[PDB]
RNA sequence: UACCCGCAGAAGAAGCACCGGCUAACUCCGUGCCAGCAGCCGCGGUAAUACGGAGGGUGCAAGCGUUAAUCGGAAUUACUG
RNA sequence: GCUCAACGGAUAAAAGGUACUCCGGGGAUAACAGGCUGAUACCGCCCAAGAGUUCAUAUCGACGGCGGUGUUUGGCACCUCGAUGUCGGCUCAUCACAUCCUGGGGCUGAAGUAGGUCCCAAGGGUAUGGCUGUUCGCCAUUUAAAGUGGUACGCGAGCUG
RNA sequence: AGCCAGGAUGUUGGCUUAGAAGCAGCCAUCAUUUAAAGAAAGCGUAAUAGCUCACUGGUCGAGUCGGCCUGCGCGGAAGA
RNA sequence: ACUAUG
RNA sequence: CGCGGGGUGGAGCAGCUGGUAGCUCGUCGGGCUCAUAACCCGAAGGUCGUCGGUUCAAAUCCGGCCCCCGCAACCA
C-alpha cells in the first residue's frame, strides 16, 4: 500500500510453523528511507496458541534493513628482478627469472619463480598481487563492520523499538512514546502513525 | 679500547650488571671507544628488579678502560677492567643516581658533569 | 551501564546477535490456575 | 577542681532501622518480570501487606543500622554426645 | 588378398634405461661469454583532459605520440665442440655520469627551520652486523652519504669451493 | 613602435553559490555616452576595490603588418 | 513384524 | 599457453550413434497424528554454459567466447 514491489530472496520455514528467518527485497522509490526506522527488535505478547497449558508467551524477532549499491597503477609497484635459487646447471647461475613485486602505499609484496620465462613469473606475480590487495579490501571493509557494529550492541536492550501486546489488546513505539489501541489495524498493515512519527522525530 | 662485541661492567646502579658494546657512534667505520665516549649498548646480565631489563638497548659511556688513558705529560693511567656509565637514548643523561669506582678528568666537560660530582674519586 | 553479552566479538549484523543472547529469551508465566499452577506455601500464608 | 548556693525562662537538646514468613509491626498511590528488592525461601509480567513514595505502626534510642571476625545454635567430628 | 597411411612400400615378425658409460664426428647444432637486433627493460621528451579550494604545467598527469641507451628477459645462430672452467665470498681494482654526500645555481603550493623539483658539477668520499651458499632482500644500529651502471653481469696460470 | 589621456552608464547582465559584483561553473549576442570601450583579455580579493589590454583621441614623422611556397642553418642530442 | 520427538 | 576432459529441473547424476530428456533426493498439493518427523497418494518443474554455424531438423555434429578441472611445461 505504498506500492513498491516487493519479492522473496530467501525463506525458511519452521518444522510445524511460521518462518526461521526471510529476506525480502523492495524495488521502489524512496524505500530504504521510510522501513529505515524499523530495523531493531520487536517484542509480542500473547497466550500462546501452541502452549499445552496457555500461558503468557513474550516472543523477540529483529527487522533489519539495508540498502544496496554497486587496477592498480604501475607507478604505485616497484619490480625487483633476481637470480633464482636452486637445481640446475649453469641456465641457474646466470639469468634472472625471478620477480619481486612491491607495493609502495601498503608494504605488501609477491613473488614468483616457478617458471623459466621471466615474463610468466611477472604475469603470474602480477596475479597474486591483484589477490592480495583485493584481500586488503576485505580486512578493511570486515574490519569497518566490526569496529562499527561492535559500538552498536553497546545499545543493548534499548535495541527494541515496538511492543505489541495482544491480550492487553495495545501497543508502543518505545523511542517516540506514540500508541494505539487497534491491534489488528497494525497487524493487516496500517503502520504509518510509527513511521512517519520516528522520521519527523528524528528516529 | 672498547668495540663491537666488547663486554664491559656498569659502574653506575642503574640495573645492569654486563652489557655488549654494538656501536661505537660518531663516524663512519668508526673503530674504538676510548674514554668519554658514546657507545650504545645491549643489557645482559640485569639484577632481579631495577630501572632497566635485559635486552633493552640504550646508549652508555665510557669511564674506564684496561688499555688506558693518556695525559700530557706523558704518563698513562690503566684500569684493571673496562667499564660504563648508562644513559638515557635521548637526553643523554644517566639513568643511575650513584657511581662506583674511580673515574678520570677526561670526562670533565658540560655534557657529564653530573657523573664527575657523583664519583667517589677523579684521577 | 553496557549490557555485556554472552556474544563473542560480534562481526556482522548486531540485532540478530543480541536477538540471540539471554538478554531476549522468552518469557513465559506461571499459570496461577491449571496445569503449572500449585503453590505450596502462597505469597503470605 | 569535685561538691555546695543564687539567677532567668519550657526555655538551648531525637534520631536510626524495620512492618511477606522466620520476626514485634499494614493500608493507599505510582510502577507493570521494567525499575528494583533479597540473609534463606523467594517478591515484581496492571488491583504488589515483598519494589519506590506517602500515611500509620513495631523496635531500639544519643544512638541506630550495614559489613567483617569468633563462639553459639550445629548431637553438622558426637569425651560428655 | 596390405590404414605395407612413415602412403617410391628396409623384416613375415620388434619397446625402454644409462648419473657406470664408450667410440667416431660437428661450432653443419644447443647450454656459457662475445657479435647483429632492441619486441621487452631502463632513461628521456611531445600533446595536455584532469588533480592541485581559485589556477593544466610548484607538484602531479589520463587518452595518445616521438626518441635515446645497450642493462634486463628475449630473437638470430656469425665466433669458439683436436675445451673460452660457473653463482656467491676474499684480494686488487678501473672507467662512465643517467650525482648518493660534499660544491655552484633557478622555480617553489620557498616566512624561518626543514622540504619539493629542475640545471651545472665526476675532485674526493661513498657502513657494521643478524638470517640465508646466496646476488637480491628483510631486520638491527650507524653515517655527510650508505649513488646507479660498464669492465668475459672486472678479477680461480690470484685465493676459497 | 614608443610617449600622454580616456576605457563609462541601466549593471554586481541573468541563473547558480556560504560568496560568484566582467574575471569558479552554466545560459548567453542590449541600448545609452560618442573619441570609444567586452554585458568582458590577464593578474587579484572571503567579496567589492585594485591594476591593466581590446577599443579610442593626442603627440611623433616613413615604409610596415603576417600568412602561403622554397633554400641553408639552431635546439631537441647522456656511457663506460 | 512393529519403533523417533514435544 | 601444449594436450585432453566437463558445463543437463533446486542438488548429485544418466541421455551425446543427429528426429524420443530420464534416475535418486528436494519443492508443491492431499492424507495419517493431539502435533511434527517417518510412512501412503497425487502434481508440477530442465533457455541442455554462451554466441554463431551446418541440417528440412541440433542436448547431440562443427567453430569461436567464458568458466571448471586433470596432464605436460624437459637437457643443459
Amino acid at each position: 500500500s505504498r506500492g513498491f514491489k516487493t519479492e522473496i530472496i530467501e525463506e525458511s520455514e519452521g518444522e510445524v510453523a511460521g518462518i526461521k528467518s526471510v529476506t525480502i527485497k523492495i524495488s521502489g522509490d524512496y524505500a530504504y528511507g521510510w522501513l529505515r526506522t524499523e530495523t531493531g527488535v520487536h517484542r509480542l505478547v500473547r497466550k500462546s496458541p501452541f502452549d499445552s497449558g496457555g500461558r503468557r508467551h513474550t516472543s523477540f524477532s529483529s527487522a533489519f534493513v539495508y540498502p544496496e549499491v554497486d587496477e592498480i597503477n604501475p607507478a604505485d609497484l616497484r619490480i625487483d628482478v633476481y637470480r633464482t635459487s636452486g637445481a640446475g646447471g649453469q641456465h641457474v647461475n646466470r639469468t634472472e627469472s625471478a620477480v619481486r613485486i612491491t607495493h609502495i602505499p601498503t608494504g605488501i609484496v609477491t613473488q614468483c619463480q616457478n617458471d623459466r620465462s621471466q615474463h610468466k613469473n611477472k604475469d603470474q606475480a602480477m596475479k597474486q598481487m591483484k589477490a592480495k590487495l583485493y584481500e586488503l579490501e576485505m580486512q578493511k571493509k570486515n574490519a569497518e563492520k566490526q569496529a562499527m557494529e561492535d559500538n552498536k550492541s553497546d545499545i543493548g536492550w534499548g535495541s527494541q523499538i515496538r511492543s505489541y501486546v495482544l491480550d492487553d489488546s495495545r501497543i508502543k513505539d518505545l523511542r517516540t512514546g506514540v500508541e494505539t489501541r487497534n491491534t489488528q489495524a497494525v497487524l493487516d498493515g496500517s503502520l504509518d502513525q510509527f513511521i512517519e512519527a520516528s522520521l519527523k522525530a528524528g528516529l | 679500547m672498547i668495540q663491537e662485541q666488547t663486554m664491559l661492567n656498569v659502574a653506575d646502579n642503574s640495573g645492569a650488571r654486563r652489557v655488549m658494546c654494538i656501536k661505537v657512534l660518531g663516524g663512519s667505520h668508526r673503530r674504538y671507544a676510548g674514554v668519554g665516549d658514546i657507545i650504545k649498548i645491549t643489557i645482559k646480565e640485569a639484577i632481579p628488579r631495577g630501572k632497566v631489563k635485559k635486552g633493552d638497548v640504550l646508549k652508555a659511556v665510557v669511564v674506564r678502560t684496561k688499555k688506558g688513558v693518556r695525559r700530557p705529560d706523558g704518563s698513562v693511567i690503566r684500569f684493571d677492567g673496562n667499564a660504563c656509565v648508562l644513559l638515557n637514548n635521548n637526553s643523554e643523561q644517566p639513568i643511575g643516581t650513584r657511581i662506583f669506582g674511580p673515574v678520570t678528568r677526561e670526562l670533565r666537560s658540560e655534557k657529564f658533569m653530573k657523573i664527575i660530582s657523583l664519583a667517589p674519586e677523579v684521577l | 551501564s553496557r549490557y555485556q553479552h554472552t556474544k563473542g566479538q560480534i562481526k556482522d549484523n548486531a540485532i540478530e546477535a543480541l536477538l540471540h543472547d539471554p538478554l531476549f529469551r522468552q518469557r513465559v508465566e506461571k499459570n496461577k490456575k491449571g496445569k503449572g499452577s500449585y503453590m505450596r506455601k502462597g505469597k503470605h500464608g
